[PDB]
């Protein structure tokens, strides 16, 4: 209203991308951890009603084998982007026939969160900017990575993060749980711990998802009957 | 909004070709042509506010052809961008349809540009009027003069700048007694009109004029040991 | 077809002949092949007749620009590097070669062939199809500081000549003098041609 | 590139509206359909001697058959002119025939509506009114800025229309000889203009069997006698 | 392209309505009384004239009514100014189709290709939308005679019969009472129209001129289609005098 | 008001505020000034050092747009680089037309045309740069003209642009430049750009000096540094 | 490609101690027509490499219309630059083969000269884009006849004087206007030193036509 | 009031106030600092990170062998023009077969961000740039401003609190000339302290470095050759 | 009219050992009949463990390699590390099929050490299919390389004979002799020889003499 969505503030920030990271906090909560055994990812499915059927709601999306993925924000966007995500990643393997390390995830994906604007574009130009929040876990020849990205398109390397609505007191509570060299299997009650505290609901073996990639496994999710010996472990 | 861009205002008028027009009295000058029987004589006032300011670099005369004179009053950003753009039709012309354009003609796509700009609101028009002389080989001699809103009519005589109904005026006088109208005799009241009403009896080097005639249809501005000649000798009588 | 312009002291002669004939028949045996870019310049029009009027024409449009914003006579020069580009780059559908010469207050008369798309000034110039065989009396005969009147008799008997040998040329001599007091226009009627050996 | 023109609270055309308002102000003109011939009489008025008549005209043939008048803005009157004799050239390329008057009117009243929805422009602040003669028939159309084209007897145009339509109302009927519509088509001229009469103040044209013609000073100087 | 002077017709109401559109029909709302019935012999088609002058010409034919094709016709109620442009669409349209499937257009295909372009300009472009409102008539091999009814908003729907513009809701009140479904047929269904057209129309004295009455039938396997002449209307005239008042 | 927000809308005068504001801006920077004579046209800027961080030659503000076509600006350098690379192009695509060095008439006059196209359009913004350009040539001699942001040109024997200008054309007025030789005109020009600059607001500065004419042959070169160095002792003599 | 016609003559180039002479004769030929005997086939750049060329002349002056304006523009900048020996052999490398890929292919063969910094260079580009680096270039049938007359000295002599080139560049002169029939008298011996380029104007050679008296 | 909502649109004292804002946004990043000798060129980056688990940003992108730039700014911003950046280098030596030379390098991203101002509804690059290289010429310091002014420099210090670097660029500006690699990283580093606050000051963790030179390309260190640098200079 | 190609001679060789790689090519450059220089090395340098080799029309071998080095640094500044010697040779497929309608005229050799210190050899075609292969060759010679490799290096064809992994030692001796032989039986290669061995601890050049006929 009475500006463009390239107009500055007195500050000198954009408008449309301060509100794009205010308005992740409506979005899911999600935790990833990083570890010397692998990355760990958790979600809640977050059902407001039993009609709904859990199967539909994916927040955990697979890049790679060996690359994950995490989902918050906005979900009309977040379909867009893992999408593209995906074919750059086999962009890369159909080039350099090697798997794209997630920095380089990061990176290619970072790079479609500010072109947007209005004169000077063409057809394929977004309007408004990105209201996701993404996650990037996954295992390279460096070992297991987990990064982060916000709507501005900044990547950080992270050992752990969180993201949602949660995420305020979430990646508190990560810097308490994290020490030194914590395993996966640790990570992984850790997680529980926390994701059960700043949710609302109880804790479900199929309220939840949970999946983690191993330097010597594949990126796997969890199924029912794995996710009922986990949740046994509190 | 109809004062901003160009739309139709609540009395179906035009408010941005309105001060286009205000624009032409922000020059702050008076020009003046005659129409002859075998003549056109075009008569402005040269001013050189600086001492440093060379005389031969500014000019209000202006030659769109051989045969065809010009002088431009209103805004000289406008009025310079005009004329090149004034050029670039007249060649258009002799490029496609063969010959020399008419001044009738060149008034005419001159006037069309100012009514594209004037249709649409992404382009302002430009604040400056053109007063066209020429010698047709038809009608003889032929002067014109364009507004910034599109109009252009055949005239007598040509009035521009800070003075015009005064200057009419003057020039009301010499056609209602129907005066004899040759190459000396309309220097004469070329001189006197822009005179009189400025009180001033302009110098040789304050003005300068152009002038075509029948024996010399090439346009020329005449120099000031010939103004001069034009001048003591108008005095005279 | 046989253009040729020689330089000398107070200007330049530029001559044509008069005949144009598409493949074996005359169109007109009377032609002005001398198409005037402004007062001075003049461009002497040889290869194809029809793309040559055509860069005539385009030629004239951009001289006439360039002398209305310069208020004062192009360079020759300047002309001459307008039919040349005009040439190179659009030689793929244009075959037509010129010669430009005329007369200038700065270098005084100039002479330039823009034949084939390149550029180069010569005291005297000779273009077309009969230009090939007058090569031995323009050379030989050529002397330094010959008066105007030699000039226009050395310009007209080598266009006679090849008026001769030059089975597409024909017709009578068009002569032009450009000095810097005006340019002179003189036509040379099939009586007037100087005679040369007949046998 | 966003319309201009848009939609008010009471559904009316804002911009429109002010272009009728425009033409409704403009120069009077009137012109009569009677028997086999029309007549179009509008003023022209010079504010000043220096002005030549014959370098600027107001009525303008669009054919042989058909001729034009107009009440309203003058830059945007020639605007017309050259898309209005450019469709009838368009026309003869296609069907090589002189054009029919109602489709005439019809493509260039289409062409004041275009501007009533194209973005970054105004419509057109003329209104139009044609004159044809077709198959024998005399016709006389009324087109404004909408883009709504009208058929009429007679009818009047620009300032003061209210009284021409009036007069023409009574006054004029049935069964009136070309030399009739001269003289009447005076008579209702002669109440909205003001001051003098001459034949430089006022620009007479007809159309008939001979196609579409501009009356001369010297025979309009013999209708300003009173007769016919 | 200064942002002020953008009023973005794309914005939704609150309560999730489009402002151009509804001030579309509303402009629409003062156009004249146009109507259309539905019957098993034929199709009829009739509407008024607001504009009465004794100086007017009109030696054409309809005001409101046009034909669109050989098999269909229409009426109009709005801006005479958008009306030209959809009639032209529409016979671009009914003829495009003629180009590829070479056959008389079905009344259905018609009139959700004109709606697809209405909701185009409304949906994007920047452009007002359209202020006319539009009725339709004609024979198809499949479903007959039929009779539509068309909004600016691009809805459409069928009709057995409906009216449109002044006095709309007083006459579909009448056609909600006489109306005889799958009994009354053409020739009964013009009676039908005349009295509903007297009774709605507070303007006294209907005449030939103030009113129009077209046909369109099928015989012997040709669509026909007519414009009552202005003395056959005076005849119909004297007809409904007599059961209006005798 | 709303009349002034685009050059597009005319003020209720009949001016364009925008060109206005874009001339305002010029008048913030530095003094630069030129004077043409029989021997040709002498130029000199005052580069005012912003920090003791910067390397000599730095931010040079003597601009060259052809071998025998100097320019001198002073404005937004944002705007001036722009159409100092422009005035080049048109300067390159005349040598690829017309095969010579454009005059400088006929050059300033494309460049204008170019600066008044942008003052037309509201989509745009006018150029908030001002500068002159000078030549040299045996058939036409020393020449001056210089551009405003409004894009009008105008013949000078001398010119100065940037903060102080009428100041420095009135020194220019009190002595003859014409008879001169460009060896006593920089004399001149470095001794008015001492009286242009005090110690008030800014520190420190440098001059940047340049000479096209006989001495340099009509082509456009700058000023050595012995050479500039010898021409402020001659102006170090007066100072008052 | 279609039809250029201007041809042009052989050219010559060679490297010795401290500088470069290259040389190159001043015929125009069109056809078998020898027409323009007055041409400069070496074109100057700044003041440390120079440049000639062979082929279509109308391409060449095409070609100083664009590396001209160039340079220039590079002198007008005055950043304390100047385009190396190397730069030039470069850009015109890439300028030719751009013309292969829109089918528009320039006719000529372009040789760079020049010294700079004690580094003699002298370099060979091509319409077909083959360019190298090597002592001693020719063009047309140079590289058939002068190219082993300067390998056979630069194996046994690798250092060669100023004097020591340039007569041999006239002995090299001498037997390309014998045996090339589109060849031609006067020519023109350009020669870059750390004074800079100097081209020294029309020259000719000393002919020995006692052949004529030896085979009769 | 209404003449900041656009770049186009002068204010009645003829400046543009989102050119204003643009230079502004530079500010609001990192703290990096650069100078050279008569020989080497030392380019010191502070870097930050997001979180405390977070792993440090990387403020230092490698250009050319013989070129490096820091970036202060929006993060993407920069990423774009540095990608404008490596292509215009990478077609000089796709090109020229040659280093691109620094100061022709700069002038090409002045042309870029000149070219969304004059235009309505293309925002400027809200980025600043840091940038060092080395040719025959020797080393260079340059920096570039989103207004589009770019200038030549010994040496300098952009982002926050630089001015207490500055005041010690000016100190030993005499010396920076005269010393080796080894003095110019301990000048460099003990530059970077006066950006910074006074709890937090050296870590090899959050400072790195790079270093052109003479015979040396430019090199990008972390923490392994970083630790002895910092060992030795007191603080 | 105009050839967009021409033949300009010209041979190299790769062979990859237990823990080395070997690659080498001659100086000749010469188009037609005509020898344009004695010098002029095709070998280039991409990575320290990578060497690229060219072979065909000069003209695309320069330009291709010039493209090759410019995404070679397009890596490097997006993945912070070198490309391994089998990812330079899948990229350089994608990059020759980019011209599959108008095909680079050129045979490409890759050759280095992987990630497990091994040689990997790559050749190539105009269309840019490859394979990975213990030794190849390329150019005018490439048909006479091809036997003496297979019978010397591959063990190839002889039967009841002890192999022993190719050794350092003799792989420079039989590089050099297959040269000699080379250079004697074709007119495309000689006047000098360029050996890059790239090992473990680095690359290492070496300058074989060679007929100047």
């Amino acid at each position: 209203y009475d500006r463009g969505v390239n107009t500055f503030s007195p500050e000198g920030r954009l408008f449309q991308v301060e509100y794009a990271i205010e308005a992740i906090k409506l979005g899911s909560t999600a935790i990833g951890i990083q570890t010397s055994e692998g990355v760990c990812l958790a979600v809640e499915k977050r059902i407001t009603s039993p009609l709904m059927e859990p199967s539909s709601i994916e927040k955990i999306v697979e890049i790679d084998a060996h690359i994950g993925c995490a989902m918050s924000g906005l979900i009309a966007d977040a379909k867009t982007l893992i999408d593209k995500a995906r074919v750059e990643t086999q962009n890369h393997w159909f080039t350099y026939n090697e798997t794209m390390t997630v920095e380089s995830v990061t990176q290619a994906v970072s790079n479609l969160a500010l072109q947007f604007g209005e004169e000077d574009a063409d057809p394929g130009a977004m309007s408004r900017p990105f209201g996701v929040a993404l996650l990037f876990g996954g295992v390279d020849e460096k070992g297991p990575q987990l990064f982060h990205m916000d709507p501005s398109g900044t990547f950080v390397q992270c050992d752990a993060r969180a993201i949602g609505s949660a995420s305020e007191g979430a990646q508190s509570s990560l810097q308490e749980v994290y020490h030194k060299s914590m395993t996966l299997k640790e990570a992984i009650k850790s997680s529980l711990i926390i994701l059960k505290q700043v949710m609302e609901e109880k804790l479900n073996a199929t309220n939840i998802e949970l999946a983690t990639v191993q330097p010597g496994q594949n990126f796997h999710m969890f199924t029912k009957e794995e996710l009922e010996e986990v949740i046994k472990d509190i | 909004f109809d004062r901003h861009i160009t739309i139709f205002s609540p009395e179906g008028r035009l408010y941005q070709v309105e001060y286009a027009f205000k624009a032409i009295n922000q020059g702050g000058l008076t020009s003046v042509a005659v129409r002859g029987k075998d003549c056109a004589v075009i008569v402005t006032q040269k001013k050189v506010p600086d001492k440093l300011l060379d005389s031969s670099t500014v000019t209000h005369l202006f030659k769109i052809t051989e045969n065809i004179g010009c002088v431009m009053t209103g805004m000289t950003a406008d009025s310079r961008s005009q004329v090149q753009r004034a050029r670039y039709e007249a060649a258009n012309w002799k490029y496609k349809y063969g010959y020399e354009i008419p001044v009738d003609m060149l008034c005419k796509r001159i006037a069309d540009i100012s009514q594209v700009y004037t249709q649409n609101a992404e382009m302002r028009p430009l604040g400056c009027c053109m007063i066209l002389i020429g010698i047709d080989e038809e009608q003889g001699p032929q002067v014109y003069k364009c507004d910034p809103a599109g109009y252009y009519c055949g005239f007598k005589a040509t009035a521009a700048g800070v003075k015009q109904t005064e200057s009419t005026s003057f020039l009301e006088k010499k056609v209602k007694k129907k005066f004899d109208w040759t190459f000396e005799q309309t220097v004469e009241t070329a001189i006197t009109c822009l005179s009189t009403v400025l009180s001033i009896d302009f110098k040789p080097s304050e003005i300068e004029v152009g002038v075509v005639t029948v024996e010399n249809p090439k346009f020329r501005i005449l120099t000031e040991a010939e103004i001069d000649a034009h001048l003591v000798a108008l005095a005279e009588r | 077809t046989t253009i040729m312009a020689v330089e000398f002291d107070g200007g330049v002669v530029v001559g044509s002949d008069s005949r144009v004939s598409a493949g074996e028949a005359v169109v007109n045996r009377v032609f002005d092949k001398l198409s005037p870019l402004h007062q001075h310049i003049y461009c002497a029009l040889s290869g194809s007749a029809a793309d040559a009027q055509a860069i005539a024409d385009m030629a004239a449009y951009q001289l006439e620009l360039h002398g209305m914003e310069l208020e004062e006579p192009p360079l020759v020069l300047a002309a001459a590097n307008v039919v040349r580009n005009i040439t190179y780059k659009y030689r793929e559908d244009l075959s037509a070669h010129l010669m430009v010469a005329g007369w200038d207050q700065r270098e005084g008369g100039q002479v330039y062939g823009t034949m084939s798309g390149m550029l180069i000034r010569q005291p005297f110039a000779i273009g077309g199809s009969g230009s090939t065989y007058i090569y031995g009396y323009v050379d030989a005969a050529y002397k330094p500081g010959m008066s105007p009147e030699e000039c226009r008799r050395f310009t007209t008997n080598a266009i006679a000549l090849a008026m001769k040998r030059d089975g597409s040329s024909g017709g009578v001599i068009y002569l032009a003098t450009i000095t810097g007091a005006g340019v002179d226009h003189r036509v040379i009627l099939g009586d007037e041609l100087p005679r040369f050996y007949d046998e | 590139s966003f319309s201009l023109t848009t939609f008010s609270p009471s559904g009316k055309l804002v911009q429109i509206e002010y272009a009728l308002a425009a033409v409704a102000g403009g120069a009077p003109s009137v012109g009569i359909k009677a028997a086999n011939g029309v007549v179009l009489a509008t003023e022209k008025k010079q504010k000043s001697i220096l002005y030549d008549e014959r370098s600027v005209h107001k009525v303008e043939p669009i054919t042989k058959h058909i001729g034009l008048v107009y009440s309203g803005m003058g830059p945007d009157y020639r605007v017309l002119v050259h898309r209005a004799r450019k469709l009838a050239q368009q026309y003869y390329l296609v069907y090589q025939e002189p054009i029919p008057t109602a489709q005439l009117v019809q493509r260039v009243a289409s062409v004041m509506q275009e501007y009533t929805q194209s973005g970054g422009v105004r419509p057109f602040g003329v209104s139009l009114l044609i004159c044809g003669w077709n198959e024998g028939r005399p016709y006389l159309f009324q087109s404004d800025p909408s883009g709504a084209y009208f058929a009429w007897k007679a009818t009047a145009m620009g300032k003061n229309y209210v009284n021409g339509k009036t007069f023409l109302e009574k006054r004029y009927n049935e069964d009136l000889e070309l030399e009739d519509a001269i003289h009447t088509a005076i008579l209702t001229l002669k109440e909205s203009f003001e001051g003098q009469m001459t034949e430089d103040n006022i620009e007479v044209g007809i159309c008939n069997e001979a196609g579409f013609r501009r009356l001369t000073p010297t025979e309009v100087k013999d209708y300003l006698a009173a007769i016919a | 392209m200064s942002r002020r002077y953008d009023s973005r017709t794309t914005i939704f109401s609150p309560e999730g309505r489009l402002y151009q559109v509804e001030y579309a029909m509303e402009a629409i709302g003062h156009a004249g009384t146009c109507l259309g019935i539905l019957a098993n012999d034929g199709v009829l088609l009739a509407a008024e004239r607001r504009n009465i002058h004794k100086l007017l010409d009109e030696v054409f034919f309809s005001e409101k009514i046009y034909k669109l094709n050989e098999d269909m016709a229409c009426s109009v109620a709005g801006i005479t100014s958008d009306a030209n442009v959809l009639t032209n669409e529409l016979r671009l349209i009914a003829q495009r189709y003629l180009l590829q499937y070479q056959e008389p257009i079905p009344c259905e295909q018609l009139v959700t290709a004109l709606c697809d372009i209405k909701q185009a300009y409304t949906q994007f472009g920047g452009k007002r939308p359209f202020g006319v409102s539009l009725l339709y008539i004609g024979w198809d091999k499949h479903y007959g005679f039929q009779l539509y009814q068309s909004d600016p908003s691009g809805n459409y729907g069928g009709w057995k019969a409906t009216c449109i513009g002044n006095n709309s809701a007083a006459a579909v009140s009448m056609l909600k009472q006489d109306y005889k479904e799958g009994e009354m047929t053409l020739k009964s269904a013009l009676a039908l129209a005349i009295k509903v057209l007297n009774k709605t129309m507070d303007v006294s004295k209907l005449s030939a001129e103030k009113v129009e009455i077209a046909t369109l039938t099928r015989e012997n396997g040709k669509t026909v289609i007519r414009v009552l002449k202005q003395k056959e209307v005076e005849q119909l005239i004297k007809k409904h005098e007599e059961e209006e008042a005798k | 008001t709303g009349y002034d927000l685009s050059a597009s809308t005319f003020s209720p005068d009949g001016r364009v505020f925008q060109v206005e504001y874009a001339m305002k801006a010029v008048e913030n920077s530095s003094t630069a000034i030129g004077i043409r004579c029989k021997d040709g046209v002498v130029f000199g800027v005052e580069k005012l050092v912003l920090s003791k961080l910067y390397e000599e030659g730095s931010n040079k503000r003597l601009f060259n747009v052809d071998r025998h076509v100097g320019m001198a600006v002073a404005g937004l350098l944002a705007d001036a680089r722009s159409l100092a690379d422009i005035a080049r192009e048109e300067a390159s695509n005349f040598r690829s037309n017309f095969g010579y060095n454009i005059p400088l008439k006929h050059l300033a006059d494309r460049v204008a045309m170019y600066v008044h196209a942008y003052t037309l359009y509201s989509a745009v913004r006018p150029f908030g740069c001002s500068f002159m350009l000078g030549s040299y040539s045996v058939n036409d001699g020393a020449q001056l003209y210089m551009i405003d942001p409004s894009g009008v040109s105008y013949g000078y024997w001398g010119c100065a642009i940037g903060k102080a200008r009428q100041a420095a054309k009135t020194e220019i007025e009190k002595l003859q430049m014409k008879e001169m030789t460009c060896r006593d005109v920089v004399k001149e020009v470095a001794k008015i750009i001492y009286i242009v600059h005090d110690e008030v607001k800014d520190k420190a500065f440098e001059l940047e000096l340049s000479w096209v004419g006989e001495i340099t042959n009509g082509r456009h070169e700058i000023v050595p540094k012995d050479v500039r160095e010898e021409a402020e002792k001659y102006a170090k003599e007066s100072l008052k | 490609t279609q039809n250029p016609m201007v041809t042009g003559t052989s050219v010559l180039g060679l490297k010795f101690e401290g500088g470069v002479v290259i040389a190159a004769d001043m015929l125009g030929s069109y056809g078998s027509l020898a027409r323009f005997r007055n041409i400069s086939r070496i074109m100057r750049v700044n003041n440390s490499t120079m440049l000639g060329a062979s082929g279509d002349y109308a391409d060449f002056q095409y070609l100083k219309q664009v590396l001209g304006q160039m340079v220039i523009d590079e002198e007008l900048l005055g950043d304390g630059h100047s385009y190396s020996p190397k730069a030039i052999h470069s850009w015109l490398t890439r300028a030719m083969y751009s013309r292969r890929s829109k089918m528009n292919p320039l006719w000529n063969t372009m040789v760079i000269g020049g010294y700079a910094d004690g580094e003699s260079f002298l370099g060979y580009v091509d319409m077909l884009g083959v360019a190298y680096e090597a002592p001693s270039l020719a063009t047309g049938y140079g590289a058939y006849l002068a190219q082993p007359l300067l390998r056979e000295v630069l194996e046994k002599q690798p250092v060669l004087s100023q004097t020591e080139a340039r007569e041999l560049v006239e002995r090299c002169m001498r037997v390309l206007y014998y045996r090339d029939a589109r060849s031609y008298n006067r020519f023109q011996i350009a020669t870059v030193t750390e004074k800079g380029v100097e081209i020294e104007g029309p020259l000719s050679a000393e002919t020995n036509w006692d052949i004529a008296h030896m085979i009769s | 009031n209404q003449y900041d909502n656009d770049v186009t649109v002068w204010s009645p004292q003829g400046r543009i106030h989102q050119i204003e804002y643009a230079m502004e946004a530079v500010k609001q990043g990192s703290a990096t600092v650069g100078l050279k000798s008569k020989t080497h060129a030392v380019l010191v980056a502070l870097k930050r990170a997001q979180s405390e688990l977070a792993a440090h940003q990387k403020k230092i992108l490698h250009v050319d062998n013989h070129i490096g730039i820091s970036i202060a700014g929006l993060t993407a911003d920069a990423r774009l023009l540095c990608n404008f950046m490596r292509q215009e280098c990478l077609d000089s030596r796709f090109v020229f077969d040659r280093p691109l030379p620094v100061s022709r390098l700069v002038s090409l991203i002045g042309s870029k961000t000149q070219i969304p101002t004059q235009r309505y509804g293309r925002r400027p690059y809200g980025v600043g740039l840091l940038i060092a290289g080395y040719d025959d010429m020797g080393p260079h310091i340059f920096q570039t401003c989103p207004s589009a002014n770019y200038f030549d420099c010994r040496a300098m210090s952009i982002g926050a609190r630089s001015q207490s670097a500055r005041t010690y660029l000016e100190r030993h500006m005499s010396e920076f000339m005269e010393c080796n690699l080894n003095e110019l990283v301990k000048h460099g580093l003990r530059a970077l302290r006066e950006t910074l606050p006074a709890e937090q000051d050296l870590t090899t963790k959050n400072v790195s470095i790079g270093i052109v030179g003479k015979d040396l390309e430019f090199t990008i260190y972390d923490d392994d050759d970083v630790s002895p640098f910092l060992e030795g200079l007191e603080e | 009219r105009f050839s967009p190609y021409a033949f300009n001679g010209g041979t190299v060789l790769a062979i990859a050992g237990e823990d080395f790689s070997i690659v080498a090519s001659d100086t000749r450059l010469s188009e037609g009949f005509s020898i344009h220089t004695r010098d002029s090395p095709k070998c280039y340098k991409l990575t320290d463990k990578t060497v690229i080799g060219c072979s065909g029309f000069h003209g695309d071998c320069l330009t291709l390699t010039k493209i090759i080095e410019a995404r070679l640094k397009m890596y490097k500044h997006s993945n912070n590390k070198a490309m391994t010697t089998g990812a330079i040779a899948a990229m350089l497929s994608t990059i020759l099929y980019s011209r599959r309608f108008f095909p680079y005229y050129v045979y490409n050799i890759i050759g280095g050490l992987d990630e497990e210190g091994k040689g990997a050899v790559y050749s190539f075609d105009p269309v840019g299919s490859y394979q990975r292969d213990s030794f190849k060759a390329g150019g005018s010679a490439s048909a006479m390389l091809q036997p003496l490799l297979d019978n010397q290096v591959g063990f190839k064809n002889m039967q009841n004979v002890e192999h022993v992994p190719l050794s350092l030692d003799r792989a420079m001796r039989l590089v050099k002799d297959v040269f000699i032989s080379a250079a004697e039986r074709d007119v495309y290669t000689g006047d000098a020889l360029k050996v890059c061995i790239v090992t473990k601890e680095g690359i290492r050049g070496e300058t074989v003499p060679l007929r100047k006929d």
